[PDB]
């Protein structure tokens, strides 16, 4: 119990990755808690219903319908309960779920997947340790 | 609505 949801995507999320997307959602529900868009992307609360549903329930289901978010499709090149890595041309996307959060941000073209990676997971992590 | 439930302090 300490500053907001969107502290965290404004601050600890977009200051550290250069994203065309990001979100904070209730991994059980999808409802969203903060986001950030940029220009021409707009999160549909139904796309992360899905997304939480999917991850919660059958990640596997990922690798055969590809990511659906922002309005557009993403290639999943991994998936489970805690992590789905995505794909779309130079853009890549990290998915992190925790005990009650779902993590998402995905990157102007051509920024280092990695630092998006080591950004959404570790913060996932923290939560995690956190019971969050 | 409700805030949803808040954030933990922010990590280091």
């Amino acid at each position: 119990g300490s500053g907001s949801w969107q502290s965290y995507v404004d601050n600890q999320i977009c200051q550290h990755v250069d994203c065309t997307l990001a979100a904070i959602a209730n991994i059980q529900d999808g409802s969203i808690w903060a986001k950030f868009e940029k220009d021409d992307k707009k999160i549909s609360p139904k796309e992360l219903k899905t997304i939480a549903d999917t991850i919660r329930q059958n990640p596997n289901g990922f690798l055969e319908t590809g990511i659906h978010i922002g309005g557009e499709k993403y290639i999943c090149i991994q998936a489970d309960n805690q992590l789905v890595r995505g794909r779309r041309g130079s853009s890549a996307l990290c998915i992190v779920a925790t005990n009650t959060c779902l993590l998402a941000a995905a990157t102007v073209d051509g920024y280092p997947a990695g630092q998006l990676n080591n950004v959404i997971e570790k913060l996932g992590d923290y939560l995690r340790s956190n019971n969050y | 609505p409700p805030p949803p439930p808040p954030p933990p302090p922010p990590p280091p």
